[PDB]
């Protein structure tokens, strides 16, 4: 669970602090716990959806990291960078409405979707950060 | 000393074709009289199984270890491959030639074939025993005759031999895919491989020992090594601007005189026509063992400090000591960049941890300067994986690879500064140094370009999966040789040879196949050691050997240490299929090699009740059970060790029905008597006397009439009462039929070692080379 | 047999150096050492050069000329015998090896040295110093391993050391075979009109390596020896070091173990057969005989006074008038 | 018989010693030169991979003491001595990273050589008291009053 | 042996002015078996140092 919130402040702290202009140091601090992500995920496939009319899609992780090299970051450095966002969000929607309708009497509430049930796995919490939500 | 771990090196030959003759058995069958229950002979005598060869102990223990060696004499004889043709033999007997195998063989079947046995059947069979070929497939049928354990031996070696294929293809294959790739070079062979050719496949994984975590003492031995196997490669450079011509300019451009010095220590530079080539070679090697460097400089001799920053710009830091990055930069920083770019004020105090070049980025403003700092800062190695197969290569940034928009704008930096001022001259001494980068540039382009491939392409040769640790010999190097390098070069292009390369190649193979090799090797052993509870054959001994057969290393001279932990990486490690299916092969049947055989036996009871004896054929009837139903038991070889706790002394004091267990000394007695005297009930006294025991000689019958003078009483009518029999399996008969077996394999092989060799590998004309970037590496004139 | 202070001094140096030790070897011979007052002839005539370097001109136009094979030094081709006498100590012997030893040792030598010209340990090294230094570095422990030098027990280690320690593979083998003929080494003793010949298992001087391998040896045995170093050092025939009766004994005791003759003595002051340091004052032995010299040189009877002269003058300077 | 212990802990279950190696495994960081932290951290896991067999140590010691011990009638209550018995750091670490798959014990025939000591002495000590008192006390009933 | 991957390891002369203060080590063939027994009889004898 926690481990989804990061996955987010991450994005928005990101779709928001990397835009075509910004000089690195607003970012290094930033840039480094993303690329962490990337790793700890890439390999690892997923299962979103199956009941209702819920589109079931799987969802395969092979990307690159971040150019480190750049001073003040480039036009073409966001869009290589945005291309790669954007699966994670069309991604995390997918995976926070699978979880958003499951429900169980006993045991109502931990996680319950394949997709979560795997996530408070232990090799992925090298993730969380701020927690100002 | 230098070329006292290179010819240590070189003359590595792991590459040794293990191949056999001999196919392995270990029980001949023997004659032997027949014992017809009653105790006759009746003669004719059959045939049964001993082993060539009773060596076992007086011990379990001892017994143990014995085995143990089997294992190794197995491994150093371990058949490679195999091949019939070279084992053929003839057979006496047949519908014809017979061509069978191995000469026990042949030996047997004409022995057995005159004293009369079985008759027809055997006769018969050994006749109609023939060998044949189905040629078309490559294949070979050859008879044979073993013992179901042999067959169970020689077979497996038949369904596992280590050598693949052989085809033009293969070749092409394992000549790098990124080589083969390469435009710049070209193959090319003089013949066409048969489709009668296999190879050997030196295997190569990775470090399944992670020697660099911990054991820094030995990857600091093996980076110097991989090092200096480096430069034994790196291209000795060509002609380049004859050194008194370049230093006299370079006098001249600054303009000097009379006790009025400046950049006067500038030139104990010059010597490059030894300075720029070591400079070369030395900075290659590092990259490629990876090995962590010094730096020997003065504060006075500026230059070399310029110089200085074509390097930094280069190496991504992390490969420099941290001691000596640290200095470097300072100095620049402090001397170099503030006290001609009126920013002095604060001559820059530091006081170590954090990162003093750094913190200049953070620092003052001026945009080509500050491109500088961060593309050198945060510049690092590109950890790459698969290189076509598991290379594990650290590559230098894309862009600097020749695309060295670095060096065009590391120079545009140094021509943008060279503006303001504070201390009025040393300006002067200053900036007209700096020029002579500039002018240079057009040439400095190219050194780049130099390195950028040659560390790029060497790489791939490498199968040592390198990493990024700190060294600990460190090599040095002076600013001096980097500067001359620096401003002496251009309108050259060198390139590796082609012969070079791969001998490169060549090297760390052997060397990898050996690591791994002897790991399994070890490996094998340490497993085995312990499924035989040998709490006594202090492990300092494996390891020791292990490294030995690694060349470089002064065993003696390292310590026992580190050495444990060793053995702690390995006992987590599997075995290689080879290895390990041989020691299951072994165990399985252990028992049964042990309790037949003579010079031994098992362990003895000692029922203070009269008692029968088995009938067997093969002995008249004597004292033996191959069971021990009931009873208690007492490991000797836990006992010899407990110290005996007078357990063993008090039941034999009260006489109470008891067993014992472990390696054992038999002793055949005939003429009758001893029996009825029932002699056997002794020996066991001594004991009493002895807290330990092996002076225990234990008893045992033959009995038949027929042999023992003593006949009187088998007449009358009789049966053996016997005080204590012996545990002792019976070395089963020989069915002769069935106890043959078939072989199969292949015809006329064709092994061969090394290989590459089969290529005129030859050279584009330097002057135009490339890239991976396609472009003419060294255009400027 | 410490003894890595070889490796020390020759770890970092493909120097060109050792690659051509020949040529340089060659080139020294004018600072060589000495052997044996051989034949020659030149042209029409004949000489009786005692010379090392004259010898590499009749063999090298004589096809003789074989450095790479350096003449055994045993009971086949034993050593002559020079000498070195002093006032109040027992006479000492230095050998007179072939030139095919010093050739193989002036290239490794000259770099050792370099090595120790930049290292404190040895005070008579390193950089430009003068006995003055070593004065003033005396924060007290002073040996006098003189007989050490020549303790039979000695030469094993000694050698093994080096050896072990041990273009420039030819060169550093070439070093090593000298010491392996020197462990078992004949010398050329005379006894009365007639020429003995005995054996010798002590080391003894002649090589270019006695001055700097000896230091090497002498500066391993105190460190060996040695209840906070402050200063240790060497010097020929003695070695200090700054860090009583309790300590003397265990010095004493341990240089005894090693079967070692030596004036192993513990104090404010010190005394070695170069300077001695009496009350925190510098002072220097003043005793060069001005009437009877040691050996009979070939100078001249002008030069012989100007010799006499300069004597006088370094006995004023130092105490004696 | 008062012969202060001490944990079965450090006995033989050791661990102490694998905590005190685990603790040491995450002790390197900055702060000062490098020179320092480099030489430091490196000499402290010459602590470590011996660890393996500085256990043993411990093993050893705990038994030897714990055995020895036994054999004493001289009851041992701790005290302040008035002297010391000086010992190099020198001597300790080499025993430490020095040490292999040795393994000594008290010879039979040593151990109680060492009982019939302490014994005698003890009985002499005890009787030389009865010896002693006896007298005194006959001293005083005896008006001998002088020595 | 042991000294000498010690040297490897340690980083003998790096700067520091003090060298050769810790490699008095030495003599410990003899040092372990004295800091040993020393150890011993220290507790057992109930003595303090």
């Amino acid at each position: 669970m926690d481990v989804l919130y990061s996955l987010s402040k991450t994005l928005k702290d990101a779709r928001d602090k990397i835009v075509e202009g910004t000089l690195y140091s607003n970012v290094s601090d930033l840039i480094q716990q993303f690329n962490q992500m990337i790793i700890t995920m890439n390999g690892n496939e997923f299962q979103t959806g199956g009941i209702g009319n819920l589109p079931i899609r799987n969802w395969n992780f092979d990307f690159g990291l971040l150019g480190t090299t750049l001073l003040n970051l480039d036009a073409n450095y966001v869009e290589t960078a945005r291309n790669t966002i954007d699966y994670f969000v069309d991604f995390v929607d997918n995976v926070c409405m699978d979880e958003m309708v499951r429900e169980s009497q006993r045991n109502g509430i931990a996680p319950q979707s394949d997709s979560l049930r795997k996530l408070s796995g232990l090799k992925f919490k090298r993730i969380n950060f701020d927690n100002s939500s | 000393p230098k070329e006292s771990i290179l010819k240590k090196l070189e003359d590595i030959k792991p590459e040794q074709a293990k191949k056999q003759t001999k196919l392995f058995r270990i029980f001949e069958p023997r004659q032997l009289p027949i014992y017809r229950a009653n105790g006759e002979k009746e003669l004719r005598n059959r045939w049964y199984w001993k082993l060539k060869k009773d060596t076992l102990p007086d011990g379990d223990y001892d017994v143990r270890e014995y085995f143990l060696n089997l294992y190794d004499q197995v491994l150093t004889e371990m058949p490679d491959y195999l091949l019939l043709k070279d084992m053929a033999v003839e057979n006496k007997n047949s519908r014809d030639a017979g061509k069978v195998v191995d000469s026990e063989t042949a030996s047997i079947c004409d022995a057995i074939f005159q004293d009369e046995e079985t008759e027809g059947a055997v006769r018969r069979f050994i006749a109609e025993m023939r060998q044949r070929v189905q040629a078309d497939r490559n294949v070979v049928n050859y008879p044979s005759i073993l013992h179901p354990i042999d067959y169970a031996f020689n077979e497996y070696f038949l369904q596992h031999q280590l050598v693949e294929p052989l085809n033009n293809d293969i070749i092409f294959n394992y000549i790098p895919e990124r080589i083969r790739n390469d435009v710049n070079y070209i193959l090319n062979m003089d013949r066409n491989l048969p489709s009668t050719a296999r190879y050997i496949r030196p295997n190569l994984l990775q470090d399944r020992l992670n020697l660099h975590d911990n054991f820094e003492s030995l990857w600091d031995t093996i980076t110097t090594s991989n090092y200096i196997l480096a430069r034994s490669v790196v291209p000795d450079l060509k002609e380049l601007v004859s050194t008194e011509a370049q230093i006299q300019k370079m006098s001249q451009d600054l303009q000097l005189e009379a006790l009025t010095i400046q950049s006067e220590t500038q030139f104990l530079t010059g010597i490059n026509s030894q300075a720029a080539n070591d400079c070369f070679k030395t900075l290659i090697a590092a990259m490629l063992s990876q090995r962590t460097m010094s730096l020997d400089f003065v504060t006075t001799n500026y230059m070399s400090l310029i110089s200085g920053m074509w390097l930094l710009t280069v190496v991504p830091n992390d490969m420099f000591i941290r001691e000596s990055l640290v200095a470097c930069q300072l100095a620049i920083v402090n001397t170099i960049i503030y006290p001609a770019f009126g920013m002095q004020r604060m001559h820059y105090r530091n006081g170590d941890p954090q990162t003093p070049f750094q913190i200049a980025e953070q620092q003052i403003q001026n945009f080509q300067v500050a491109n500088w700092l961060h593309f050198v800062n945060n510049n690092q190695f590109r950890q790459v994986v698969i290189d076509g197969v598991l290379n594990q290569v650290l590559n230098d940034n894309i862009r600097n690879g020749h695309v060295i928009n670095q060096l065009m704008e590391a120079l545009m930096q140094l021509s943008r500064q060279q503006f303001p001022t504070m201390p009025v001259d040393y300006k002067r001494s200053i900036q007209r140094g700096i020029l002579l980068l500039s002018n240079r540039l057009g040439q400095l382009v190219d050194l780049t370009r130099l390195l950028a491939y040659n560390y790029e392409t060497l790489m791939a040769c490498v199968t040592m999966n390198m990493q990024h640790v700190q060294t600990l010999t460190t090599e040095k190097l002076q600013l001096t040789s980097v500067t001359s390098l620096c401003m002496l070069i251009g309108n050259a292009t060198v390139i590796p040879s082609p012969q070079t390369l791969f001998h490169y190649y060549n090297v760390n193979v052997n060397f990898h196949s050996n690591y791994n090799e002897r790991i399994n090797d070890a490996v094998a052993i340490i497993t085995a050691a312990n499924r035989l509870n040998l709490y006594q054959k202090k492990m300092k001994a494996i390891v020791e050997d292990f490294l030995k057969r690694l060349h470089i290393f002064d065993v003696a001279r390292v310590p026992d240490d580190q050495m444990y932990r060793l053995r702690d990486r390995l006992r987590l490690l599997p075995v290689e299929v080879r290895r390990l299916d041989i020691f299951n092969l072994i165990l399985m049947n252990m028992d049964q090699i042990e309790r037949a055989s003579d010079k031994i036996a098992q362990g003895v009871i000692i029922a203070y009740r009269d008692m029968q004896l088995e009938r067997d054929e093969m002995y008249g009837y004597v004292n033996i059970a191959r069971n021990l139903d009931g009873f208690q038991q007492i490991n000797l070889e836990e006992l010899m060790r407990t110290g005996d706790y007078a357990q063993i002394t008090n039941m034999l004091l009260n006489n109470q029905p008891v067993a014992l267990v472990g390696a054992l000394p038999f002793v055949t007695d005939s003429s009758v008597i001893s029996l009825i005297a029932k002699l056997d009930a002794t020996v066991f006294a001594q004991i009493v006397k002895l807290r330990k025991v092996d002076t225990l000689k234990p008893i045992l019958y033959k009995i038949n009439s027929d042999s023992n003078d003593f006949y009187l009483v088998a007449n009358y009518d009789w049966v053996p009462t016997s005080t204590t029999k012996v545990y002792k399996q019976v070395p089963q008969q020989f069915d002769f039929r069935n106890s043959m077996h078939m072989l199969t394999s292949n015809l006329t092989f064709t092994v061969y070692s090394d290989l590459l060799a089969f290529v005129s590998a030859d050279t584009v004309e330097p002057i135009n080379a490339v890239a991976f970037d396609n472009m003419r590496i060294m255009n400027e004139l | 047999t410490l003894i890595d202070e070889v490796v020390k001094m020759l770890e970092e140096p493909d120097d060109h150096l050792l690659r051509d030790s020949e040529l340089a070897g060659l080139l020294s011979m004018s600072s060589a050492s000495n052997g044996e007052s051989r034949q020659l002839k030149f042209g029409r005539k004949t000489i009786f050069s005692t010379k090392k370097n004259m010898h590499v001109m009749d063999d090298m136009a004589n096809e003789r000329y074989t450095p790479g094979i350096i003449p055994p030094v045993n009971v086949d081709k034993p050593i002559p015998l020079g000498r070195r006498d002093v006032p109040g100590r027992r006479t000492r012997i230095i050998f007179i090896l072939p030139y095919e030893y010093f050739i193989a040792q002036h290239a490794v030598v000259e770099k050792m040295l370099i090595y120790a010209k930049h290292t404190r340990e040895y005070a008579e090294f390193y950089s430009q110093s003068n006995q003055l230094l070593s004065y003033g570095d005396v924060f007290v422990l002073y040996t006098d391993v003189s007989q050490w030098d020549s303790s039979q027990h000695n030469t094993q280690p000694f050698r093994k050391g080096i050896i072990m320690g041990l273009k420039v593979l030819q060169t550093l083998n070439l070093y090593k075979q000298t010491q392996i003929n020197l462990m078992d080494s004949y010398v050329q003793i005379p006894d009365g009109n007639v020429i003995k010949k005995i054996q010798y298992g002590a080391v003894a001087s002649g090589e270019k390596q006695t001055k700097a391998a000896n230091s090497i040896a002498n500066l391993a045995l105190i460190k060996t020896v040695l209840h906070a170093t402050k200063i240790i050092r060497v010097d020929g025939d003695d070695n200090y070091a700054v860090l009583i009766q309790d300590v003397s004994n265990d010095v004493r005791e341990t240089y005894a173990r090693m079967n070692a003759k030596v004036k192993a003595l513990v104090s404010v002051g010190i005394e070695i057969a170069k300077r001695y340091i009496a009350g925190g004052k510098i002072f220097f032995r003043a005793g060069i005989n001005l009437l009877n010299n040691e050996k009979r040189g070939q100078s001249t009877q002008w030069d012989q006074a100007a010799i006499l002269y300069s004597n006088y003058i370094v006995n004023r300077l130092r105490g004696f008038e």
